[PDB]
């Protein structure tokens, strides 16, 4: 649809070679359909020849078998190499990964730039299901937001999908009633009741796939830790925002930073919002993909990741849990190796090998600082070290407020007072208090629903009882309420800080 | 018009009756048993009695194939229904064979096929009506040239009944019983619905989709394993919506020559071009179109590109839907599961003891079963089964009951009507059965129920609000905007009901159950194969709303020693699917553990096995629920006190009692052997009768408790305790108030 998008809107000629539909021909007949092709470009001039499927003509070397593949492959090198003759002809090709079809397609004259479509947003999706939508007749209770929230995971075909089978289940819904009447048609309409079903019944292609979005959370969603905002903004916004002031100084921006603290605290939190802030993209590597990894010995697939955050900058490249393999191997006595390990190894060869000036930024997660490899927290890597202790009074009131932002909630709850009531609570402990506190609400709900529908079924002979989650109902919640860091981690935590912070002598330094 | 209804598919399998919805008859002045002239497509009338029922809708009407036949319609069509009371009774009716279903039988064909058909049952016939007897084990249609009183009759005793030879050849318009229907498949019930919501728009209205302009289903990918009868859905699916059916066979595909294989299915995709709409069913798909690394040729992968290039063309191609069938989704290039392609999917899977009954009644339809038999027992014996184990099953015990008897004694039908298979033929052809899909991971609703398991109640709430309240009540966690829990981690003493607890709230719900078993996670822990944790995940999004168990998580924790950490690549394997895991999906992962302290952290952490739930030993009331359960299919005498059993069986576990029961089982098989040795033996020595113990009694029992061990210690209870109230006193803040 791109390709096709930008060849009609630019006048060019559109010529769609098919790599399915040139792999089925006889061999030599595909090299007459190609070779037809890009002289029918060459005509059209200027074209576009738009090669679907490229993986399907030219895969990597090794999975090219036959000797008509690789001379079908060789041919295609020759073509795209003789371009230059060919007058104002671009070669587009679809692909699943840069590294699916043969690298020699990649060199100078051939296939070298390239894009990553990538997986839409939120704010993609909406304008997928705007643009598939748009002769749909939808009924006012659809609000298209909602959806592309919950489309996780959907690549626009999937999307596509959905809208399709939302309105296959109106015109289900209203066919049995009933060359056909366009009237009905334009009666005919979609509600959240179709969307919902088809959500449930779609399957979504690209749940696997490495998320790359710029994040939604905002500094408002995690109060206080101004410092830390602060740091942060230094540290992200200021090369992106002022390249100027860096090259000025001739100070090299720093590559990464890493946050350690009490689990659940926000390390998540705050990377995602300095990602937003700067509105640069961000990407998530959890503690299990580095397990993967490192069980798999997939390393390899570290490069991939980087490529990915370099392929999308500026970017916050986040390690959720830097010391998940330091854990993995024991951690506080570990095995009889070292700290360093082959998954964080193939991290710090990134991280070296990362151009400054593509502007990825590296956060890393960890709450073991202790066992973190310290060839990661040297220079030019690592090197900042963050501590993010559990909120404060201002934190946990705002972090009760973005937890408690998608509840109807009573306005007689004082989270104020609430939030002054849970010192030494972690966002995570925070979260389970709002999640007990809904789970109260909706089991009074329901327990009313079923004691009105019971009274209807005795007495033949409507208002919600609990429409709002009430002050009885965090009361309530709060006896489940645990903290889940005790004041021993707090102490190793503040301990670790404060041996950092006992080396930074020196402060009484004046010049003459 | 009220006399316009639609067609649906019948529960009842009588020829000529035709059920309505309750609130249906009284609007159109029927007395549910009144006789009434269906209308339908040619000018085609058929009489048929006029039922009840509760499932049906206002505007639907159950009619059997025979009835839906002979008025020349298919499901969802439109049929004028009005009473027929002048139906008056009959004196001559002029009934005659079909060729093609009496091609090798031989018999009078009357006292076996149409005497008990008509016989104290007042069918009425129409004139030119095609009428199914199914006896002895053939199906024979029986077409009505003449009647009396034409063009409709009710046959009475009174009445000729006349009938001669030479079977009528089966005319033009004539769709013959013996082509598949819905009613000859079972066991996919769910997923056959899901295919007929797919297929039956794009396919019984062709031109209406086209001017709606929307993406019709182009590639249908049925999956499971062999056996399943997939070919048979597809040509049922195509027989039923009246769409052109063309079955594109891998194996003979890939077995003409290089070319001629390219010529073949471009020559199917033309046909079902031309006779649109059609389905193309392409049987075995992995032999045409295997993952390509298991292609080598260049051959063969230019027949995968040339198919891939249809499929691709099907966009301009009329209303032509492609099923495709295989064993898994990975069995086949991932190339062909890309959209405009096999895009949709279905999993028919095996077949549970509900779907194993509806299979064996099918196939065993036209059997004359002997009233010894039921098939229940049958189907819950029958585990592993897919439907053609079950159909060979079927055609063994019929042989065995033809084998007996030609020892006892082109063939007379009356005989073959007399041949009935019992509950010993059965079993034998059960006992030589070898099911194909032993291995298959079973994904059903289970059949415990809380009662199973008394007490817990606490438990059971937790269970109810964390699995049933987000697939009952989704409205309420959108309006107070609330994430429903991934899933729940049991711990506790080992076989405390743990997997009857999941299992008995995954009926609650009648969501799927999968139970993965600690010696699944080692096998993949120990073979590297971690991956396949992906595939299990896969098929509990495939059978959502589901409750995926996990018996034993510690199982790999303990393999280990219970010196590196808690993390291992199958526990980490799990955690990347939970994590990956949309909350729209149904899919709720109920861990159990005997070893909660060796258990992975990472697990419990939130969006995970977040909450904890102590399972501990069952208590006075639990213990006889267990009791009772255990045994339910045993014959007890009523003199036993399971209530005393229960109160005496203090800290017992689950099995404790099952080990109980069983062992008083056994005692009572025992003495009913010995007692028959002796009997006989006295028999021998005295040629010159009763159960000597038709029920467990209480001495039994009593005998079985001498060897009756507690399984779980005092200090392990200590110690599960131990853990709960370290979780509890965690849980203070209970004294906050608001101002």
């Amino acid at each position: 649809l791109i390709a096709r998008a930008v060849a009609n809107e630019t006048g060019a000629f559109f010529f769609l070679i098919n790599g399915p539909e040139i792999m089925s021909k006889l061999a030599g007949e595909s090299e007459s359909n190609l070779r037809k092709a890009f002289e029918e470009a060459e005509k059209n001039a200027p074209a576009i020849i738009f090669i679907d499927e490229l993986d399907a003509i030219a895969p990597k070397r090794e999975k090219t078998h036959g000797e008509v593949e690789r001379r079908i492959v060789s041919q295609l090198l020759t073509l795209m190499d003789g371009l230059k003759q060919r007058a104002h002809v671009i070669v587009m090709a679809a692909t699943n990964r840069p590294n699916s079809i043969d690298p020699a397609l990649r060199r100078f004259g051939r296939f070298d730039r390239e894009v990553d479509i990538g997986i839409p947003d939120a704010t993609g999706r909406l304008e997928i299901l705007q643009i598939h939508t748009k002769n749909m007749k939808l009924a006012d209770d659809v609000d298209l937001e909602q959806v592309a929230n919950e489309t996780h995971g959907h690549v626009g075909a999937d999307l596509a999908a959905l809208c399709s089978e939302a309105a296959l289940q109106a015109i289900r819904k209203k066919m049995d009633l009933i060359t056909i009447d366009a009237e009905v048609m334009n009666s005919l309409a979609v509600t959240m009741d179709d969307f919902r079903w088809a959500l449930s019944q779609s399957n979504p292609s690209a749940l696997r796939e490495t998320v790359v979005e710029v994040p939604q959370v905002t500094w408002e969603d995690i109060g206080g830790l101004e410092d830390v905002k602060r740091e942060l903004q230094e540290l992200v916004q200021y090369p992106v925002e002022h390249p100027d002031k860096f090259l000025k100084f001739g100070m090299t921006p720093s590559k990464g930073v890493l946050f350690y603290g009490p689990p659940g605290c926000g390390k998540t939190l705050l990377a995602k919002a300095i990602a937003n802030e700067c509105q640069a993209n961000f990407i998530s590597i959890k503690g299990p993909e580095l397990l993967t990894m490192w069980f798999g010995e997939s390393e390899a697939n570290v490069r991939e990741i980087f490529d990915k955050a370099r392929q999308a900058a500026p970017c916050v490249l986040f390690f959720d849990e830097l010391d998940s393999i330091a854990k993995a191997r024991g951690g506080n006595i570990g095995d009889g190796g070292g700290a360093a390990d082959r998954v964080i190894n193939q991290i710090l060869t990134e991280m070296d090998g990362m151009s400054t000036k593509k502007n990825v930024f590296i956060i890393g997660a960890t709450n073991r600082p202790d066992i973190i490899d310290p060839a990661i927290l040297r220079p030019g890597r690592l090197d900042q070290l963050i501590y993010i202790p559990l909120p404060d009074e201002k934190s946990r009131v705002a972090i009760l407020k973005a937890n408690l932002r998608k509840s109807p909630v009573a306005k007689d709850v004082d989270l104020e007072f609430l939030a002054k009531m849970t010192n030494g609570f972690s966002g995570a402990d925070l979260t389970e208090i709002c999640q007990r506190a809904c789970k109260l609400a909706i089991r009074e709900s329901i327990e009313s629903e079923i004691r009105r529908e019971r009274e209807r079924q005795t007495n033949p002979s409507e208002d919600d009882p609990v429409p709002e989650i009430r002050r009885d109902h965090f009361e309530e919640a709060m006896r489940f309420a645990r903290r889940s860091v005790s004041d021993n981690d707090i102490r190793k935590y503040e301990m670790f800080a404060q041996t950092l912070q006992q080396s930074r002598g020196f402060g009484s330094f004046r010049f003459p | 018009r009220p006399n316009r209804l639609i067609v649906d598919e019948a529960i009842n399998e009588d020829n000529s009756v035709v059920s309505l919805s309750q609130p249906k008859m009284d609007e159109l002045q029927l007395f549910r048993g009144d006789t009434v002239l269906l209308k339908g497509k040619k000018r085609r009338e058929a009489v048929c009695i006029v039922l009840s029922d509760d499932t049906c809708s206002d505007e639907k009407i159950r009619m059997n194939r025979v009835v839906r036949n002979n008025l020349r319609v298919r499901l969802g069509d439109v049929i004028s229904i009005q009473p027929c009371p002048d139906v008056k009774y009959g004196k001559r009716i002029h009934v005659l064979p079909i060729d093609d279903t009496v091609e090798g039988i031989t018999g009078n064909l009357f006292e076996v096929y149409l005497k008990p058909y008509f016989l104290e049952a007042y069918r009425p016939i129409r004139k030119g009506d095609i009428f199914l007897v199914r006896g002895g084990m053939r199906a024979v249609e029986f077409k009505v040239v003449e009647t009396d009183p034409s063009p409709y009759c009710i046959v009475a005793p009174d009445t000729v009944i006349h009938c001669e030879g030479e079977p009528i050849k089966r005319e033009d318009e004539e769709e013959s019983l013996n082509e598949v229907g819905y009613d000859d498949i079972g066991g996919c019930r769910k997923q056959l619905a899901q295919i007929k919501e797919m297929v039956e728009l794009p396919l019984r209205h062709p031109a209406l989709f086209k001017a709606i302009g929307v993406k019709p289903p182009r590639g249908i990918l049925l999956y499971g394993p062999p056996g399943t009868g997939k070919t048979l859905i597809a040509r049922a699916v195509a027989n039923e919506t009246g769409a052109f059916f063309f079955l594109i066979n891998g194996p003979e595909i890939m077995s003409k020559l290089a070319g001629e294989s390219e010529s073949n299915l471009r020559k199917a995709f033309e046909e079902a071009e031309k006779n649109a709409p059609a389905i193309i069913f392409i049987d075995e798909l992995d032999a045409i179109a295997p993952k390509r690394e298991k292609t080598h040729g260049e051959v063969e992968r230019r027949i995968v590109s040339q198919l891939l290039t249809l499929m691709d063309g099907l966009k301009q191609r009329a209303h032509v839907i492609v099923m495709a069938a295989t064993n898994r989704p990975n069995s086949i290039d991932p190339a062909l599961r890309r959209f405009g392609r096999f895009d949709r999917e279905v999993d028919i899977g095996i077949p549970d003891a509900t779907g194993r009954l509806e299979i064996l009644q099918i196939h065993t339809k036209n059997m004359k079963l002997a009233d010894d038999v039921d098939l229940e027992q049958v189907a819950n014996e029958t585990h592993g089964h897919v439907g053609a184990d079950l159909a060979a099953l079927c055609s063994e015990a019929a042989l065995q009951a033809i084998r007996k008897k030609m020892d006892l004694i082109t063939i007379d039908a009356e005989v073959m009507n007399s041949l009935a298979v019992t509950m010993d033929d059965f079993r034998w052809a059960l006992s030589q059965s070898n099911p194909s899909a032993l291995r298959e991971t079973v994904v059903e609703v289970p059949q415990v129920t809380w009662e199973d398991i008394g007490g817990l109640e606490d438990v059971k709430r937790e269970l109810q609000e964390l699995v049933q309240y987000p697939v009952e009540h989704p409205d309420k966690f959108l309006k107070f905007g609330m994430t429903p829990s991934k899933g729940v981690l049991f711990y506790g003493p080992p076989g405390c009901g743990k997997t009857l607890l999941a299992k008995a709230i995954a009926n609650e719900c009648q969501a799927n159950f999968i139970s993965i078993k600690g010696p699944e996670l080692l096998t993949m822990w120990f073979g590297e194969s971690e991956a396949n944790v992906r595939e299990i995940f896969d098929k509990a999004r495939q059978a959502a709303p589901c409750v995926l168990f996990f018996d034993e998580l510690d199982s790999i924790a303990k393999a280990r020693g219970g010196g590196g950490g808690a993390a291992d690549r199958v526990i980490n394997q799990i955690l990347t699917e939970m994590d990956g895991m949309s909350t729209k999906k149904n899919v709720f992962i109920i861990g159990a553990t005997n070893r909660p302290d060796i258990i992975d952290p990472a697990i419990l952490r939130p969006g995970r096995l977040d909450q904890l739930i102590y399972i501990p030993l069952p208590d006075e009331k639990s213990r006889v629920a267990i009791l009772k359960a255990n045994l339910r299919k045993s014959p007890v005498a009523k003199d036993v006190d399971l209530e005393f059993l229960a109160k005496m069986t203090n800290g017992f576990s689950g099995a404790d009692l099952t080990e109980i029961c069983q062992r008083a089982c056994k005692l009572a098989i025992r003495e009913s052997i010995e007692s028959e040795i002796r009997r006989e033996r006295e028999r021998q020595t005295n040629p010159s009768e009763d159960d000597p113990v038709p029920e467990i009694r209480r001495d039994h029992f009593e005998e079985a408790m001498r060897f009756a061990r507690r399984s779980v210690s005092d200090n392990d209870i200590r110690k599960y305790e131990m853990f709960a109230q370290t979780l509890q006193q965690s849980r203070g803040f209970g004294s906050f108030r608001f101002p």
